[PDB]
Order: structure tokens, then C-alpha cells, then sequence
């Protein structure tokens, strides 16, 4: 079973171990009621210049409201992040992935709003 | 100095969830509300297997786990049982537990589909929420011809802090101050944004305008259940079960208190 | 190999106070309320309806530590006042809160029921 | 190997959708309009029955170890 | 005391006693599998 020592990663070479674990109530939620099954810092994106993360985020939002598999190929343009945005915006959500979240501990709302979206992550 | 008035206003009440709204309460109250629905909620669940016959191509554990997680009607006996904890018999009784009994086999050609339909209880009121009395009924394991499954359960009293299994809801929507009036979110492009269902803007606006001395009043909810309990039910047992948290501090505090 | 029980979030310790007090001596009129097998759900509480009290000075809570299962609240009143009464009374009001919010669910589910 | 009980995300029932959503499909719905059938609304739930990979029926390929 | 086996390649049931070369009397196939055990196992369902 997973736990605080487990490594795990995307597909764009974003590894890190489990730090912690909190439950449903405990994680930040979404005004429908959504909490996110894994939370990674934002600091591992600058560095690494790994926006295929992000890209592959807001098409897995686009996929998982649409019911089909996003095309991730790498040279495409028939797919930029533009068409995807506008995609996204269509099933009311805002188009660059971001949603108010809310403070799992206190129920306030997240000053920032939070990107977050469907992934896929590797158990190493 | 003294308690807040809440008022209460459901706006949809259906077997599946319940929408309504808490006004005149802090946030602090509306969010453990919130948090009790999810994790102090108690409900029947499979905390115990024995396998005593298991052919199929998931290992015993993967059926354990997958019984687990089968919602099961908590309704009225939730209340009435005790805790194992609690209970001054040995590992089981009729009082604290449920049993359930398991056993196909795969004799036809065609692939067996065990279903939590094949989940027998010797109590009436505890059983499958998909086997109550459309959807279908959730699937143990597919089993091939040859392969047999032969198992004896028993269910337990618990809540979602310690097992998600024991957690009633099938997602908690809460929300407050669905125009951004208190400011709690700052947009960098409010007009990005879309519109809470809860919203009353005109369309040219994209927020209300910044209140001062506003406070989170007024948190929608949208408690949708698995199953095991009905959502308002789920909603009476969250403020029971969170007024007795309080009960039982007041008492400890109370002998604190007189101790010193 | 390292996994606490669940139930170590909820049950008490044979021999662990559910709550302790102890009078804070940087300022006067202040306890610290170390409440043991609870977390945010009341924490939270406790403290907003604390702040509601004009006799508290004081009103704050934190988990020290997420993998440990207890709580932390301070409480700081008016020298006319005390911690404890103020704790005491801030349960008081969370405990009628809810009644009262318990019965309003109660008729207001009657109501959508029938009509 | 099998669907999922439960969603990961919310703890809503998947389990039961998993055989409806394959008979939708093969009614000539897209995944969309069936994920919208059964009542999968939150892009969570969506994901556990579009994801899905049924080896389950891979490991059935192969007789068992008694008769 | 029997320890009886399992056929890997005719799934059948039959006893081998100890110093005995691992032989299926049905069909000669050479690798044999122990059936489950009667012993009490319990699982958490978690
Ligand atoms: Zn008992
Ligand atoms: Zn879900
Ligand atoms: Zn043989």
C-alpha cells in the first residue's frame, strides 16, 4: 500500500517521494467537492521547464470532461495549448486549468488559484 | 458571545444527494460540518474476510480490499450497533457486527460476473446497496469456468478517519460567497472566470463588488451518498455525531477542571 | 513496517487525558488546552467561537504535528475572565449551535418531503 | 485488473458502471454521451471508467489451476 | 499426511508420499502445484 517513502512520477521526469498523507477531508477541495489524489510543489516546474506536465494536466481536463484520449503526440499542430484552453473553457471550467480550491483544515478559500487536473503518475 | 442562529434552506432532496444551504453559521462550524460528513459519519462496512475458497485471478487480498469498499445499507443499525471496541463479547456478536456469506462457482461456460448481489448478510437491514430494492449491482470478481470463491465477511461500525470504506459520501460540494464579494480569491482576470451555479451576477459582471465587512454567511452544500446512508441522514448523523464530540469534551474538560 | 492504526487518529491511549490544561505564564489569564485524538473538525470550531467572545483576548489552535493526533489551543481572556470558563462556555455555544441547526435540518427535510 | 469499486477521488460507486458502460459503447454512444448515462459528472468519476483497462478478461484466457 | 497435488497440465488431484519422483499418474506431466491450505487466514478489508 502506498506510503510516506514511495517514489513516484509523471511522464516528464517530475519523481518525488510521498511526503505525507492526508485524508479527503483533510486535502483541499474544489466547489465541487473534488480533492486531489496527489499534490506536488509548484517549485518542480521552473527548474525542469517541464510545461509537457501542464500540457498533459489541462488535455487530461479536457479528456476526462469530454470522454475521449487526448492526443499528446509530440509534433502536432493540429493540438497547441490554445486550442486546448479554448476546449477547457466549454465545460466550465476556466480555460488554463486553475480552480479555486479550498483550505481543507479551515474551508476558506485559496487566496491563489490552484492548477490542477488529471495526470498521469507511476508507481516506481 | 454567545451561539450562532443558523438557518437551514435544502433545495433538492433526492435518494442520491442533498443540496441545501446553511446561513447565519461561522465558516469554522460550516467546515467541520463539512469535514464530518466525510470522516466522522459512522456506516456498515467489511472489515473482516476469511477466504475459504479463492480460484479466481485476483489473490485474497484484492477480494478483501474490493469487499471493503462495497457500500452496505446503514440506515437504521448503524445507530444500534456498538463499536468492537465497545462491545463486552468476543471477537463478534450479532450486537457490534454483521455477517455475510459469499460462496459461487463457476460451472457454465460463459464468464461468471460475481456481484455484490452474491453477498448474502444474515442480517435483513444490512445488505448491498446496489441489492436493495436500474443500477447494477458492483463487481467482485469475473470468474472462469473452473474457478470458485468461497468467502465469510463480517461487517463493522466505523467512520472515515479511519478507513475511507467507512466514508458515506461520494463527493462533499461546498462552496460560500459565490461571487468573489469578501475577496477570499483574487482572480488576476476575474472576467476568465466562469460562474458559480450559486451566482447572482449579471453576465457584463464577473464579481461582486469588494465588501468590507462581510463574512463567509451563507455555505451551499451538495452531499451526494454512496449509498449506505441517505444523504440526509448523512447530514442528521454529522451533527449529531460532531455535537456529541463536543458532549464528551465538555464532560473531559469538566473533570479537568474540577481536578485542579 | 511503520504504518500506525487508523484508530490511532481517534482512540485514546490507556492513561492519555482526552484534554489537559496548562496556565500559560508569559501572559496572565491564559491556558494552553492540550486536547488529545482531535484534529482540525474541532479545533476549528472551538477557536471561531472563542473569537466570538469579547472577554477573549486570545483565541488560537494548531496541530503541532500532522502525524501526531493532537491538538493545541490557546486561550487568552480578559483578567475579569478565564480560560476555562471561556472554553467551557465557547463548547456550550458550539453544542446549542448545532442542536439548533440539527432541528432546523430535521423540519426543514419534513418540509421538502411533503411540500 | 478490474474496475474499481470506488472512485479514488470522491468514493463514488464505479464498480457497477463498468459493464453498462460497455454496453452503451457497443449501443454506438460516444464515451462522453455514456459517461453522461450513467451519471459520471464529476471529471474524476469520468477518468475511473475511461481509464479502465479490463485485464481481468486477459487473466481469464488461461485455464485455471483446478478442473 | 497425504500431501496431495495438483497436475500443472491436467489440474488433477493426486497423492505423492515423500521420495517419490514428482510424476502426475494422469498424464506424466512433471510439475506439481500444493493446493491452499485449511488454515485460518484473516484479511482487514483495507
Ligand atoms: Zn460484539
Ligand atoms: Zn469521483
Ligand atoms: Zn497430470
Amino acid at each position: 500500500i502506498p506510503q510516506i517513502g514511495d517514489k513516484f512520477a509523471s511522464r516528464h521526469g517530475q519523481k518525488g517521494t510521498c511526503g505525507i498523507q492526508y485524508r479527503q477531508e483533510d486535502m483541499p477541495f474544489t466547489c465541487e467537492g473534488i480533492t486531489p489524489d496527489i499534490i506536488i510543489n509548484p517549485h518542480a516546474i521552473p527548474s525542469r521547464m517541464t510545461i509537457g506536465h501542464l500540457i498533459e494536466c489541462l488535455q487530461g481536463k479536457v479528456s476526462a470532461n469530454k470522454g475521449e484520449i487526448g492526443d499528446a503526440t509530440p509534433f502536432n499542430d493540429a493540438v497547441n495549448v490554445q486550442k486546448i484552453s479554448n476546449l477547457l473553457s466549454d465545460y466550465g471550467y476556466h480555460l488554463r486549468g486553475n480552480e479555486v480550491l479550498y483550505n481543507g483544515f479551515t474551508g476558506r478559500k485559496i487566496t491563489s488559484q490552484i492548477f490542477i487536473g488529471p495526470t498521469y503518475y507511476q508507481r516506481l | 458571545p454567545y451561539a450562532n442562529q443558523p438557518t437551514v434552506r435544502i433545495t433538492e432532496l433526492t435518494d442520491e444527494n442533498v443540496k441545501f444551504i446553511i446561513e447565519n453559521t461561522d465558516l469554522a462550524v460550516a467546515n467541520s460540518i463539512r469535514r464530518v460528513f466525510i470522516a466522522e459519519v459512522p456506516i456498515i462496512a467489511i472489515d473482516w474476510v476469511q477466504i475459504d475458497a479463492n480460484s479466481s485471478v485476483l489473490h485474497d487480498e484484492f477480494i478483501a480490499h474490493r469487499l471493503g469498499l462495497i457500500p452496505l445499507t446503514s440506515d437504521d443499525i448503524v445507530d444500534k450497533l456498538q463499536y468492537s471496541r465497545d462491545c463486552t463479547c468476543e471477537e463478534f456478536c450479532p450486537e457490534c457486527s454483521v455477517e455475510f456469506t459469499l460462496d459461487v462457482r463457476c460451472n457454465e461456460d460463459q464468464t461468471r460476473h460475481v456481484t455484490s448481489r452474491d453477498l448474502i448478510s444474515n442480517s435483513p437491514r444490512v445488505i448491498p446497496v446496489t441489492s436493495r430494492n436500474e443500477q447494477d449491482d458492483i463487481l467482485i470478481v469475473k470468474l472462469r469456468k473452473g474457478q470458485e470463491l468461497r468467502l465469510r465477511a463480517y461487517a463493522k461500525k466505523g467512520f472515515g478517519k479511519e478507513h475511507a470504506k467507512w466514508n458515506p459520501t461520494a463527493g462533499v460540494a461546498f462552496e460560500y460567497d459565490p461571487d468573489n464579494a469578501l475577496r477570499h480569491t483574487v482572480y488576476p482576470k476575474p472576467e476568465e472566470w466562469p460562474k458559480s451555479e450559486y451566482s447572482e451576477l449579471d453576465e457584463d459582471e464577473s464579481q461582486a463588488p469588494y465588501d468590507p465587512n462581510g463574512k463567509p454567511e451563507r455555505f451551499y452544500y451538495n452531499v451526494e451518498s454512496c449509498g449506505s446512508l441517505r444523504p440526509e441522514t448523512i447530514v442528521l448523523s454529522a451533527l449529531s455525531g460532531l455535537k456529541k464530540k463536543l458532549s464528551d469534551l465538555q464532560t473531559q474538560l469538566s473533570h479537568e477542571i474540577q481536578s485542579d | 513496517m511503520n504504518a500506525p492504526p487508523a484508530f490511532e487518529s481517534f482512540l485514546l491511549f490507556e492513561g492519555e487525558k482526552k484534554i489537559t490544561i496548562n496556565k500559560d505564564t508569559k501572559v496572565p489569564n491564559a491556558c494552553l488546552f492540550t486536547i488529545n485524538k482531535e484534529d482540525h473538525t474541532l479545533g476549528n470550531i472551538i477557536k471561531s467561537q472563542l473569537l466570538k467572545d469579547p472577554q477573549v483576548l486570545f483565541a488560537g489552535y494548531k496541530v503541532p504535528h500532522p502525524l501526531e493526533h493532537k491538538i493545541i489551543i490557546r486561550v487568552q481572556t480578559t483578567p475579569d475572565y478565564s480560560p476555562q470558563e471561556a472554553f467551557t462556555n465557547a463548547i456550550t455555544d458550539l453544542i446549542s449551535e448545532l442542536s439548533l441547526l440539527e432541528e432546523r435540518f430535521r423540519v426543514a427535510i419534513k418540509d421538502k418531503q411533503e411540500g | 485488473m478490474i474496475i474499481p469499486v470506488r472512485c479514488f477521488t470522491c468514493g463514488k460507486i464505479v464498480g457497477n458502471k463498468w459493464e453498462a458502460y460497455l454496453g452503451l459503447l457497443q449501443a454506438e454512444y460516444t464515451e462522453g454521451d455514456a459517461l453522461d448515462a450513467l451519471g459520471l459528472k464529476r471529471y474524476c468519476c469520468r477518468r475511473m471508467l475511461l481509464a479502465h483497462v479490463d485485464l481481468i478478461e486477459k487473466l481469464l484466457n488461461y485455464a485455471p489451476l483446478e478442473k | 499426511q497425504p500431501m496431495i497435488y495438483i497436475c500443472g497440465e491436467c489440474h488433477t488431484e493426486n497423492e505423492i508420499k515423500s521420495r517419490d519422483p514428482i510424476r502426475c499418474r494422469e498424464c506424466g506431466y512433471r510439475i506439481m502445484y500444493k493446493k491452499r491450505t485449511k488454515r485460518l487466514v484473516v484479511f482487514d478489508a483495507r
